């Protein structure tokens, strides 16, 4: 069992820029943290890839 | 092309676009030529249309 005062752990959150050069992508929510996501195709294996970073 | 689905390998072959050429050209210089000594265009001939340009 943990016992803290507010004061006492301090967490930083920050959402990455969808950079210029990419496709649109959404942005997400988990529990009041704002997430990135990303996705890009992939022509020489033929595939869509996905990211959702923070 | 077509290639198996669900293949493990991604490769696709790629086409190119040959456009080909040929040339017209010409070469022959069709003619009919005359000529009438002056004796000739003097005395025989009468009526040079119809005689002569016609032909």
């Amino acid at each position: 069992a943990y016992l803290w005062h507010r004061t006492a752990f301090i967490l930083a959150y920050r959402t990455p820029v969808v950079p210029e050069g990419a496709k649109a992508g959404a942005s997400f929510s988990a529990n009041g943290v704002a997430l990135r996501w990303l996705a890009d195709y992939d022509y020489s294996q033929l595939g869509d890839r996905t990211l959702l970073d923070v | 092309n077509r290639r198996d689905l669900r293949d493990p390998d991604r490769t696709v072959i790629a086409s190119e676009l040959v456009e080909h050429s040929f040339g017209v050209t010409l070469d022959k210089h069709v003619y009919a030529a005359l000529k009438f000594t002056d004796e000739q265009r003097t005395l025989d001939i009468r009526d040079y249309t119809k005689q002569v340009l016609m032909p």
